[PDB]
């Protein structure tokens, strides 16, 4: 992968998975009779993974501006991020996408735990257009989690509203496998969710909503999608064009 | 039909699409059940 | 003892605590609804009750006990049943109608033969005139209520949000209304039984007034109950987390010892 | 001084006149009224503060003029046309056909309330 | 294994391999490891747990020559599913039936944990969209119920909302409808063994999920076959 | 014989401890949930046993039959110990042909079941 | 602790005492979080009695005089057995807990109870 | 550290030393000890954990020439405060500064937690009786405010006593007054930065605690230095 | 401290703190390759403390009547008095003054926990 980074191109590397590598490295160490430590891992098992994971980098201008991006995978045991190797990698990398059996069977796929996930790079890594709609989404869900417990009769106006959005926005983030969306497909959908155009639409139909909304946007509003795709930003004019297109479709 | 009941019918006809709020509907619905008791056991449960 | 044990016990309470606290805010919320039911029934209590003061109305007995179906609300049903029991000595031959299961359970452990009717599924929504009136309709029919010289309503009176007060009040029948001292202070049309209607209306009304106050008293007790549950549940969580961390650390040390012992040879 | 009260909302609890659908017919209770107790039929109630008046439609209940000139109006349900034609009609035909279908006791009483409200 | 491999390659045809219990392979490896001069790895197992397992499992495969359908029983120490043996076993399997103690103490047999059992083949592209969807909602109903089991404890069954109560009620049935009398289990049941066809299994559960059988009591779903067996047991109980 | 009388007894007790788990909630029960809670509580008590005092199958079979078939459900719980040695004493004298049939045939014919059904009901009213 | 060695009565009292102590223990957690008011009136009673028995099991030791401030008590087996038997028989429930704390046999409980009245 | 040491030893300066992150210092020692064959101590750490920490920390101190003052970023494993690593480190920490997302979400910069951050030196014999007394009531006011947040959310602002409805109004101000515009952040903010002298800070808060500035609106406390900047800014938001 | 005890005077000794000493001790033991036990402390860590605190004594008439008094300091983790080292030193001393972190933060200082504190021999020596 480094060949690409070194010649001004960009590689993505997925180590599936570094739990199993750690295990291999341990096998040799125990057999070469090197001092064992926690979980019988050698005292250089952190350095195995840091040596490796530090090799992903974005180079400077002088150096060709190439890049290697790393998605290491770690398998935890019954959620224990305190286990020796999970701790090492979690502190080595730049963030976690955290998945859960719970959310999975609930239907939420990808089973990303938003609460326990982060990118430490954050916004600097995100298409401006998406950042503009996704700024709030970070919140409307954060508060949804702080209030999610209340979804069991006597709920005031303010707290019920947050329950309506959260439900819908969660359903919006549900996604079929092998079906990634384009950014210009993503921001409309999140625009609709975030600003409340989904609140009316009943929960079991947010699926067919996303589906048709995009095909209706391709048939009749191809130009906006194109501007999103090409300029990556949202101008004040576009937001208005998006606000209109959405309400238009919602009404039918 | 008792005088209270008589007044309920009238009061709940004074109900039976908007101006028909939550606590208004939920004054026209009662989850209550009565069960008679003797010697205690009972005379099997019935809606009010 | 074992990390796996301490992991589940700590996580179990971690839920009870979040549970009781969710039920403590559900209570606080339901309390704004409570005063709109208490005050609005204590004002209808001055007006309805005032006739009887001026007419100076006074009087086999029929007891109606009022609490609810739901626990987790302090000593609401315990001490109300205690007030009914205390009263029940002075006349053991009373006929009891119970509004709420928790109170039915209490008096069934102590006076099972006296209980002749039990009203169910109550504690949920606030009390309405329909429940009030349809229970009243059952009393008049099944219990033949109109024939008892004495009718009593026991219910909890909410003095504040911090404590309540088990109370009693009488319901006068047609005979007693008619024959009251100052009943001839009022130009009542002697025709179509007004004492009859005034009784059967007041039977529903003062029941509702009672329920509406008992309700309010319960919601404010359940809140305070959950508030301490959450306080203790949360205080236990601290002691268990501390225990967890010891047991976690101990599991790492002991595995490390086995591995060191094994390599030692 | 007037004490008007519903179980759910209490409306009045200083007034120059009130008009009630009492025992037999409409009454007007003036500043000094002989103490009386009358059932209220389900009808229209009006309160005066000079010539200022808000009508209310009412479930029925009880009125009592007190020895100290106080009025106590108590009913279950109380504004008139700003609150409660076709809304009432889809319930009024359901009653005439429910008399021929006991249950026929309450369903017949609904009709005397309907054609009365219909006259407002 | 070597026997079954010959059938796969030289009789060039489908072979079944039944192994009870593959855990004992790894465990036996453990027992000698300390005497073979090895520093014990985590939980006291051999440093060579996974690669030992590899060299074994990788041989138990279908190839371009012939077919092996293996079924392996996998013991799970102390009930702990993260113990490195069952833990390392999983990645080797195409389909995993996880039997649970919780389930067996409710008297549901087979005690298959419906949420934790998984298959590479539960996929719309393999079982069709309908089969897939029924399975999915079934799993959701049961998980909803599982989440709501703590509100059941503290606040009783009564405190549930509208749609939740119904879902919980539909779960309890589905839960029992997954039990089945095995023919080999007859001396443990007294009930005759029942073998159900897949197309019925889908048809039945799809129907239950649509609430077409909600007026039927719970005991009618327990230890029976297809949907017709429920209808029939609900009339035996009505009698 | 013992297999017959212990029809679903192991599962029945599981249903009992599931039922008695919901009782803690300070809950009042119905015709189905009180009826089973009551019997299980008695079946439990029936299985209590003193040390060094093993029972014969012909002694065991009756007690279990009396427990599972409803015949103990309306007897005070503190009196289930005294029901044992009294019901045993009663069968040894009056129905000694019943026990001999069990200790030697080891099974229960429909005739023995009817003979036992009556012999128990008889003893319930002393 | 065998019915043959200590006699049936002593054994029976000891068993019923342990039962009662065990019920309370089985409930410690419910009592701790939700308090006494959530219990069935049956348990409410068994707990209240268990709480007395527990205190009654304490005893001023002669050697521990400097820490109790009360002179030590030695209680005799038969007097111990009869005392607890009586608490089980619900004959002392109307008495405060603190009366059972750090005394000898039953006669001192009544003594402490009557003294603590004034 | 050595670099910082020379500025104290040769220039007699009050040096700052930054360690980010001290925990990685401890894990590194842990790793080296393991590699050298030393039997690991409790929870897998080195046996020399405490002397290792000493041999660093004891070099950071006041002398007669100057002082090295070290600000060290501290990470807590498993969030277990009693883990040897923190437990050892905390034995040397004279004070804490806690930056909290709970503070920065309210728009307070720096995002210091005014109650979680503590000091050993917050003591009359070290700071003077006045300084202590201001800080103390500043701390006691913010606590009463914190335990009143829950009743404001449900009941209403009006459900408070005479003295308590004044002290929430007071804290709300104190709170915004603890924020400060930083000099280095001007390239990002445009707001010129304040460096507030200690004597200023004590006097500034002393004046508010007595209630000299209840007339001042709340926005005059946000992003300002001394009390003379509160006097100045309040006049802009009017005239 | 003993010189004063041995010669007829009275000395007070404060060990601040024994916890850190026992930590220093385990270091050597591990580096010496002594089997780690509970919390990786060596088997003789009790002996370490016991031999020390035994030297605190009140002497008889025949030996000058000198006294050594010891006040060992132990540091608990999260108030857990059940740990290995704390219970060891508790089992050597003649009582302990337990200081509760809960009271200390509240302002109640000295933060003595009354129930958990005892002197085992003091009463008979406290001024009447």
């Amino acid at each position: 992968g480094e060949w690409f980074r070194d010649n001004g191109k960009h590689a993505l590397i997925v180590y599936d998975d570094l739990s199993k590598q750690a295990v291999a490295y341990r096998q040799l160490s125990l057999l070469l009779r090197r001092p064992p430590g926690r979980e019988a891992y050698p005292g250089d098992v952190f350095y195995l993974h840091s040596r490796l994971l530090e090799r992903a980098a974005k180079l400077s201008e002088k150096e060709g501006s190439g890049s290697l991006t790393a998605l290491p995978v770690i398998e935890t045991q019954g959620g224990d991020v305190s286990a020796y190797i999970p701790t090492n990698v979690i502190s080595i990398t730049d963030g976690q996408i955290f998945l859960e059996a719970e959310l999975f069977y609930k239907g939420i796929r990808p089973a990303i735990n938003v609460g326990l996930s982060v990118s430490r790079v954050g916004s600097a890594a995100q298409v401006k257009a998406l950042k503009q709609v996704a700024g709030s989404l970070k919140l409307f869900l954060a508060q949804y989690r702080e209030v999610a417990a209340f979804a069991q009769s006597d709920l005031d106006a303010s707290t019920k509203q947050t329950l309506v959005r959260g439900e819908r926005l969660t359903q919006l983030l549900k996604q079929n496998q092998y079906s990634p969306l384009a950014t210009e497909e993503q921001v409309p959908l999140i625009y609709a969710g975030v600003n409340g155009h989904l609140d009316g639409i009943e929960l079991s139909r947010i699926g067919e909503f996303e589906s048709s909304f995009l095909s209706y946007l391709k048939s009749n509003h191809n130009e906006l999608l194109t501007e999103i795709r090409e300029k990556g930003e949202l101008s004040k004019e576009l937001l208005a064009s998006l606000k209109s297109a959405t309400e238009s479709f919602v009404a039918t | 039909i008792s005088y209270a009941a008589y007044l309920n019918v009238a009061a709940q006809a004074i109900r039976s699409t908007e101006l028909q709020t939550a606590s208004v509907l939920n004054r026209s619905q009662t989850d209550a059940f009565y069960t008679q008791y003797k010697n205690a056991s009972e005379p099997t449960p019935i809606t009010k | 003892a074992t990390l796996k044990e301490v992991e589940m016990r700590l996580k179990s309470i971690k839920n009870i605590e979040k549970i009781t606290k969710t039920m403590k805010i559900v209570a606080s919320t339901r309390l704004s609804k409570a005063e709109k039911a208490k005050i609005s029934a204590k004002k209808m209590d001055e007006a309805e009750q005032l006739f009887y003061k001026n007419a100076e109305t006074k009087n086999k007995e029929l007891i109606v006990a009022i609490t609810s179906d739901k626990g987790l609300c302090g000593s609401i049903h315990s001490q109300l049943a205690k007030a009914v029991r205390r009263h029940l000595n002075d006349q053991p031959n009373a006929d009891i109608v119970t509004i709420g299961d928790k109170i039915k359970m209490q008096l069934l452990r102590t006076h099972p033969n006296n209980i002749k009717l039990s009203i169910n599924g109550i504690g949920k929504d606030a009390p309405t005139f329909q429940e009030s009136a349809l229970i009243a309709d059952k009393l008049l029919s099944v219990m033949k209520a109109g024939t008892y010289p004495k009718i009593s309503i026991f219910y909890n009176d909410p003095v504040s949000s911090l404590s309540f007060e088990p109370s009693e009040k009488p319901i006068f029948n047609a005979k007693t209304i008619e024959q009251s001292p100052s009943f001839g202070k009022f130009e009542i049309d002697t025709d179509a039984n007004v004492p009859r209607d005034l009784f059967e209306y007041t039977l529903a009304n003062q029941m509702l007034t009672a329920m509406a106050q008992g309700y309010a008293a319960e919601i404010s007790a359940r809140r305070n109950a959950m508030d301490n549950a959450s306080k203790n549940a949360g205080d236990m969580i601290n002691r268990y987390s501390i225990l967890y961390n010891r047991t976690r650390q101990a599991v790492i040390t002991n595995e490390l010892v086995d591995t060191i012992t094994g390599a030692s040879s | 001084k007037l004490q008007f009260a519903l179980p759910h909302e209490t409306l009045y609890s200083e007034v120059t006149q009130v008009n009630l659908p009492a025992k037999s017919g409409r009454i007007g209770v003036l500043a000094n009224h002989v103490p009386t107790v009358e059932q209220l039929l389900p009808g229209v109630v009006e309160v005066m503060e000079g010539s200022n008046s808000k009508k209310f439609f009412i479930s029925g209940g009880f009125a009592t003029v007190q020895p100290d000139s106080q009025l106590c109006v108590t009913a279950i349900e109380a504004p008139l046309e700003s609150f409660s034609e076709n809304i009432k009609n889809l319930l009024a035909e359901a009653k005439k056909n429910v008399s021929s279908s006991r249950e026929a006791a309450e369903a017949a009483i609904q009709v005397e309330v309907l054609e009365n409200l219909q006259s407002v | 294994l070597t026997i079954a491999e010959y059938f796969r390659d030289e009789e060039g045809q489908d072979v079944l391999l039944f192994i009870d219990n593959i855990f004992r392979f790894t465990q036996a490896g453990s027992e000698v490891s300390a005497l073979l001069g090895r520093i014990p790895s985590a939980v006291g197992y051999q440093p060579t747990l996974a690669t030992d397992m590899g060299l074994l499992q990788e041989r138990i495969t279908t190839t371009k020559k012939g077919s092996v359908t293996s079924v392996q029983a996998v013991y799970v120490p102390a009930d702990d599913l993260t113990d490195p043996a069952p833990a390392t076993t999983f990645a080797h399997l195409d389909a995993t039936t996880v039997l649970s103690r919780g389930i067996s103490e409710l008297g549901i047999y087979p005690a298959v944990d419906p949420l934790d059992s998984k298959s590479r083949l539960l996929d719309a592209a393999v079982v069709g969209q309908e089969h897939y969807d029924v399975a999915s909602k079934v799993q959701e109903t049961l998980q909803t119920y599982k989440s709501l089991q703590d509100i059941i404890a503290i606040l009783g069954m009564d405190e549930l909302s509208e749609q939740d109560k119904l879902t919980v009620e539909r779960a309890r049935k589905i839960q029992r409808f997954l039990s089945q009398p095995f023919a080999v289990a007859e001396v443990f049941t007294g009930i005759p063994g029942k073998l159900v066809r897949l197309k019925d299994t889908v048809a039945s559960f799809k129907a239950v999920l649509e609430g077409k059988y909600d007026n039927i009591p719970e005991h009618a779903f327990y230890m029976v076959g297809g949907i017709e067996d429920v209808v029939a047991k609900a009339e035996k109980l009505a009698a | 014989a013992l297999k017959q009388v212990a029809g679903s007894l192991k599962l029945f007790l599981a249903q009992y401890r599931e039922v008695a788990a919901f009782a803690q909630f300070g809950s009042d029960l119905d015709a189905s949930t009180k009826q089973t809670l009551v019997r299980g509580e008695r079946l439990t008590q029936l299985l209590k046993q003193n040390q060094y005092s093993p029972l014969a199958t012909e002694e065991q079979v009756p007690l279990i039959y009396a427990g599972v078939n409803g015949h103990l459900d309306g007897i005070e719980l503190s009196r289930i110990g005294e029901f044992e040695s009294s019901f045993l004493s009663y069968l040894k004298s009056n129905h000694n042909e019943l026990l001999t049939e069990i200790r030697e045939k080891g099974e229960l014919s429909k005739e023995l079941l009817a003979s036992l059904k009556s012999a128990t009901e008889s003893f319930v009213a002393t």
